[PDB]
């Protein structure tokens, strides 16, 4: 239940810092200067992590998504994927150096002239699991459509990478609106979520959708997210400059509930949402610099970090005007499973990157 | 003049310290009669 | 005739009369067709070409009745349905041909009855010897006696309906007893020798809503027993209910009508005005413009009732002028008042609802014309009745006026009706008058800022309007009038107030703006840094508010001054992470991204800003399709010369 | 830089098409920082008129019956008070 | 309750955007910013390529965006065909048409009309007069960018054409404005619009202002601006096209009093979602049809101004091979807009009434009415 932080490394970036994303290897985060930065996760008892860095300068006009996939094919595959505030879909493959394990990045040109004329804003990779053959990948573009690939390591062991276009999923409303989040279930589902509140399941087998939600200012959605195992949806949207969370069955689209604590879940606007492995615990970040660990059956508040204060009656308190006491705070947040993190192994680990451009590590305890 | 403008006219801070120191039918009708 | 054509019809009986004028039935067919045609015509809505018919019509009774000496019922039918077009088109009143109907009235043989006109007192010889007496009056009191002269009993009970009809008309567009007593009479009369009509009885209840609610619910009911397919029954059953109050009847009436007969904008206004009794804005909103949208032009109420919704609904809502929605509602309802002044116009509340509508649209021109109607209306109102509470609001229209001589560039005229209204309303004492004093000194002193830039009665006026209310819009108009100034002290003074201000009362985002922008011009690198620093630490909501970005682009500018690199994309960076589907964001991030955004209409965007975004694509194609859309563009004009 | 100058200049070109490239090039700020914040108008801004602007019969819902031309369940004191297809009449409140 | 079926397509006619479409009862014509007139044949079989019977020509390098073709038997046997076209610099051109008994090829003949004088304005609009008893002759109108409306008479008489100025009409306004618009009724009435949102009525005959409307609320300067003007071939109605800020609107005004009848709207009064780009009487003037930037063609009832139906053009609706779903930067044509449309009569496209649209794919198509 208690978490306790691990490393810090402040000013990592020179502009915000948008999202982040892990693997077994390392954790990767991108930035507003148009940078991608690798920090290395099997770092030593007490070591500075920016020991353990590496840059690279991929467009002029900033990242604000990434994600990576790591797989063992036949093998090593890591690929990361990112997008650029200019639109650009770009993708890079991760190695690592014999002699000086010095990291080594190499650009892979995976679509045609045709393809390269979108604006894409969201992408996910999606893991080729037991129901799943090949690994895939889903994106939304500024126009409210969805893409989703097919990715092919291999031609006909030779390395020859190709992406394979199965189809596109129109947006459910006329006229469309922005498509500002995606996720893509190990069952073989794919949610999207829009500006204007709205969220639509379709089919991974035959690229249809499913059905539609509807959930006063702010109403955007900031993020969807499928519990790693079981039917489960969960989606972090904005009311009036506050956040809120909800939960659907995802069989036949039922409302369950929403996560409230003394019916919003944080100060500010909900910026990420995390499940763990086991799916019985989710973390919010918030815009208030807070971090709120919920159980998933009770639908109770389990504990809660603050991020301008280590020292550790949790309540919403807004001033006069209406606006929260607390500073602004978490851009994203995202679970490490168990053994990725070295360190005294058998616990879960967590990341985090801030508004004070700092990322920050906790592990349970 | 009408009858009512000559009857009105029969009848007739730290901010601002700051500043100191600085009809035709019926006429018809009666003709036609 | 009968099947729409009207124009071979009338040129084939005009034919047909022209060599042989001496038949009545062919003149009084050529007059039948006329009426009808006329009466198409205002249905449509022709009415300018509607009035001209009625006097062609009217002039070709005179030739009856007159020349020919021929009289009959349907003649007076005829003209008593033609003299109803000159009071709905009561913008045309004033062209009813007074002379040819005396001469009409006067070349008559009538016995003359005085059961009805010991109660009516309309007869020839009162309406002639008339003093001080309005068109639409005069208008009414012909069509009366026009009623009145078409003289087993199934015409005497036509003839008392008719009669009664007009009284009705004219109880409605005059409101005076007398005429709803002839029209009960009138109807009693008639009731007593044909009570299947299944109209008199509509009329009676009509006629006596507020005399007896029990009477005028006999009725209504016995008018669908005799008549059970027709809608307009229950409408004014629902009326009845909702005039007394009870809501739950009126409104399973209307939902009843609704449901039987859709298409019918009445049971939607009615349910609107159900709504708006109960507390409810949202749905009675969205069922006035439903019942606005789906009766074309054919309802002068519904338009009346959305104009001012629509004026309720962004009077004090903190709206922006770069509001697109809420100036095409504005320009709706500005059109939908200008169609409802054609019919009914001198009326005070449509007046007043239209020159407000104006002043936010910045059309003077009009507003001008509409404020001395009403001046004008108001002052006739004082001679008629010379109470002299008129006093105050012939100020608070003075003061109106005042605001729109502003915006015309007549300085002299404005401070001319601001010292009036000033000195009428100089006891005040009340919060009706504290805005109409407001408004005074604010045209007075920027009328005198504007007018040879005197500057002591400017400051006197300012400082009354700071002893008044110390607001936070009137700190910054007079902060930038200080500052338009261009002295040194003057240019001290604006900003002290405007950091007491701060000072005195909570931070706030325009003052922080205007202080910024003095800052930035006057190139104070000393306060920059506070004002960035200030700057960047909006909270939430205030970011929410502001949708049109003032705040990053004045950040922006502030940082490329400052420290000369590009670091102010970083602000539009984290303004389109938040707010991604906002135009003004991805100007200065992405061209394309923008252009797409604003294409199908996934934002609003107009042919300007549109054809703008297409020239940026420099090649021949889209500079083509921009040029297109906006001809007059200069930049567009200059792409296609540099393309060749 | 007027417009009738441009378009004189348009009438110079003379005779596969091809969609060629335009060599068009997309204080100033200073004068935009003035209009937009500094500016005292002419016209008040709605602002303004938020502050100094106050707002200001059911037989004219209703339409009266046509003349005519005829020539070429329940009771109480004797009135009706319960309309059909309804159970309650009228009731004011 | 009408219903529209279409006959004929072609995909990818022109190389760039296609802004006007014109026809006769020998062919139909249209005009593209890639410089071509290209000439359709309207005696066209049933399950025929468009494209196999058709010719083309080059005029000018800038583009065009406008044309009209006046075809009338003016002696006994004497054919008569021309197509007026104007340039995106401002040039006013004419060209006649004539065919072989050989193979029914057509002849693009250049005529020069116009004097030294009047080749140095800029032209924006053009419409041709067709005599009917009105008068003898035919008439030219054309307005230029400052605002001037030009009214020529045509003497195709031995054939030795020539072009007599009658006069010009000034803006009614200072300092001037741009004049987008201009139309000739039959009974001899001449409509300007400008961008501002006023259009003025003067007579053919005499050239002397009638009416002056204004449609405007306006708080931004060219909000309003008036896109299309039509005439109704037999009553006297006027139907204006302009621009409300974001939307489209139909006006329908009188010009025997000068009166605003109403406008037109589908369950504020708007006609279409974006702007309306065109408008098109029927013969018997029954009809009115609407081209919006929105992709529809809508059709409305003018006796009770209601709308009948709606036809949705999608780049799918054409040979697959000349289907055109994207632009040249990767923006989706899925619903292209409509530039252009205008009413056949009966008897042309070989009886019911016909209809040709040109739309934002660089496609033309053909529709007939059911019935």
């Amino acid at each position: 239940k208690v978490f306790i932080a691990t490393a810090n490394a402040g000013k990592a970036h020179d502009a915000d810092i948008f999202s982040v994303s892990a693997c077994n290897s390392f954790t990767v985060s991108c930035s507003g200067d148009g940078y991608l930065k690798v920090w290395d996760n099997k770092l030593l008892d007490n070591e500075n992590p920016k020991d353990k860095s590496y840059s690279h300068f991929v467009h002029k006009s900033g990242l604000h998504h990434v994600d990576v996939l790591q797989a063992i094919e036949r093998f090593e595959l890591c690929l990361v994927a990112t997008t650029s505030f200019s639109g650009d879909l770009l993708f890079y493959r991760i190695t690592r150096e014999d002699e000086t394990k010095k990291v080594i990045f190499e650009k892979l040109d995976l679509l045609d002239s045709d393809m390269k004329k979108h604006s894409f804003w969201a992408l996910k990779w999606g893991a080729s699991n037991d129901r799943l053959l090949s690994h895939r990948l889903v994106a939304t573009d500024v126009k409210g459509t969805t893409y989703i690939w097919k990715f092919h390591p291999f031609a006909d062991l030779n390395w020859s990478p190709t992406l394979e276009l199965q189809g596109t999923v129109e947006s459910p409303m006329t006229p469309s609106q922005f498509a500002t989040s995606v996720d893509i279930s190990e069952r073989g589902l794919i949610a999207t979520g829009f500006n204007n509140g709205t969220v639509q399941i379709s089919e991974l087998s035959t690229l249809r959708p499913l059905y539609n939600f509807e959930s006063n200012n702010s109403n955007s959605i900031r993020s969807v997210k499928f519990s790693p195992q079981g039917s489960l949806l969960a989606i972090a949207h904005d009311s009036n400059s506050f956040g809120c969370i909800t939960l659907y069955e995802t069989e036949f689209g039922e409302r369950i509930g929403s996560l409230s604590v003394p019916e919003f879940a944080h100060s500010s606007w909900v910026m990420s949402l995390s499940f763990n492995d086991s799916g019985e615990t989710l973390c919010s970040a918030g815009w208030d610099g807070k971090l709120r660990f919920w159980d998933v059956k009770t639908k109770e508040r389990i504990t809660t970090l603050n991020m301008h204060c280590d020292d550790i009656e949790d309540i919403l308190a807004v001033d006069e005007h209406g606006d929260s006491l607390a500073e602004p705070g978490v851009f994203d947040v995202k679970f490490l499973k168990k053994g990725w993190r070295s360190g005294m192994d058998l616990n879960e680990s967590l990341c985090c990157v801030c508004l004070d451009r700092s990322i920050r590590w906790f592990r349970e305890a | 003049m009408s009858l009512l403008e000559q009857l009105a006219r029969k009848r007739i801070s730290k901010s601002a310290s700051l500043l100191e120191r600085l009809v035709s039918l019926s006429l018809k009708l009666s003709a036609l009669k | 005739c009968d099947v729409g054509e009207y124009l071979e019809s009338l040129d084939i009986l005009e034919k047909v009369c022209q060599e042989a004028a001496t038949e009545e039935s062919f003149q009084i067919g050529l007059v039948e067709v006329l009426m009808r045609c006329s009466l198409d015509l205002y249905s449509q809505g022709f009415l300018l070409k509607s009035v001209s018919i009625a006097k062609d019509t009217i002039e070709r009774i005179k030739i009856i009745i007159s020349e020919l000496k021929c009289e009959n019922q349907q003649v007076w039918i005829y003209l008593s349905q033609v003299l109803r077009l000159f009071i709905w088109i009561e913008s045309k009143v004033d062209t009813l041909p007074v002379e040819s109907l005396v001469s009409i009235f006067e070349n008559s043989q009538f016995s003359g009855s005085e059961e009805i006109d010991s109660v009516d007192n309309i007869k020839i010889d009162t309406l002639l010897d008339s003093t001080t007496d309005d068109n639409v009056s005069i208008a009414c009191k012909f069509l009366i006696l026009a009623s009145k002269y078409s003289v087993a009993g199934t015409v005497r009970a036509s003839y008392w309906y008719n009669i009664g009809i007009s009284e009705l008309t004219a109880f409605i567009t005059l409101k005076e007893p007398q005429y709803r007593d002839a029209a009960i009479f009138a109807f009693k009369k008639s009731i007593q020798l044909q009570s299947n009509t299944s109209e008199t009885w509509i009329g009676l209840g009509i006629a006596t809503m507020d005399i007896n609610f029990r009477v005028s619910q006999h009725c209504f009911i016995k008018a669908t027993a005799l008549e059970p397919k027709a809608t307009n029954t229950w409408f004014n059953l629902a009326m009845l209910g909702l005039k007394k109050k009870d809501t739950e009847f009126a409104q399973q009436v209307l939902n009843k009508l609704q449901s039987l007969a859709p298409q019918d904008s009445s049971p939607w206004l009615g349910m609107a005005l159900i709504l708006e009794e109960q507390g409810d804005i949202i749905g009675s909103s969205k069922l006035f413009a439903h019942s606005f949208i789906l009766s074309n032009g054919r309802s002068k109420a519904a338009q009346f009732m959305y104009a001012k919704n629509v004026l309720e609904n962004h009077i004090n809502n903190g709206d922006d002028e770069r509001d697109i929605e809420t100036v095409e509602k504005l320009t709706t309802a500005s059109i939908a008042l200008e169609q409802f002044f054609k019919k009914s116009p001198d009326s005070q509340f449509a007046l007043q609802c239209a020159l407000l509508t104006l002043e936010r649209l910045h059309h003077y021109e009009n507003a001008n014309e509409l404020a001395n109607r009403l001046i004008g209306i108001l002052e006739k109102k004082f001679e008629k009745t010379q109470d002299e509470r008129e006093l105050f609001n012939f100020a608070i229209i003075k003061g109106q006026f005042a605001r729109i001589h502003l915006g015309l560039g007549n300085f002299e005229l404005s401070i001319e009706n601001a010292d009036l209204s000033q000195g009428i309303i100089s006891e005040s004492s009340d919060e009706k008058s504290m805005k109409t004093k407001i408004s005074n000194h604010i045209c007075l002193g920027l009328s005198y800022f504007f007018l040879n830039d005197f500057d002591q009665t400017l400051n006197q006026f300012q400082e009354l309007l700071s002893i008044s209310k110390d607001s936070k819009h009137l700190v910054v108009l007079i902060a930038k009038v200080l500052y338009d100034v261009g002295e040194s002290d003057t240019k001290e003074i604006a900003l002290q107030e405007l950091t007491e201000y701060i000072a005195t009362s909570g931070a706030d985002l325009l003052v922080t703006l205007t202080i910024a922008a003095m800052s930035i011009l006057d190139d104070k690198r000393e306060d920059l840094s506070i004002i960035l620093e200030e700057l960047k630490a909006l909270p939430l909501s205030k970011q929410i508010i502001d949708k049109h970005k003032d705040a990053p682009y004045l950040i922006e500018e502030i940082t490329k001054r400052l420290y000369r690199n590009d670091t102010g994309k970083q602000v539009w960076q984290r303004s389109a992470y938040f707010f991604p589907n906002n135009l003004k964001v991805w100007e200065r991030l992405d061209k394309n991204i923008q252009r797409r955004i604003a294409s199908n209409g996934q934002n609003k965007v107009t042919a300007e800003e549109m054809s703008k975004l297409y020239c940026e694509s420099k090649n021949l194609r889209s500079i083509q399709r921009g040029m297109f859309l906006c001809p007059w563009n200069v930049t567009a004009v200059k792409a296609l010369n540099e393309c060749f | 830089s007027s417009i009738q100058e441009l378009y004189q200049s348009l009438k110079e070109i003379t005779n596969l098409f091809e969609d060629r490239i335009t060599k068009l090039d997309f204080k100033h700020a200073n004068d935009i920082i003035k209009d937009r914040f500094l500016r005292p108008s002419n016209a008040l801004p709605w602002s303004l008129l938020d502050m100094v602007q106050d707002v200001p019969d059911y037989k004219e819902l209703l339409k009266v019956p046509d003349p005519i031309n005829r020539t070429s369940h329940k009771d109480g004191q004797g009135l009706f008070d319960i309309p059909e297809g309804m159970n309650r009449g009228i009731k004011p409140m």
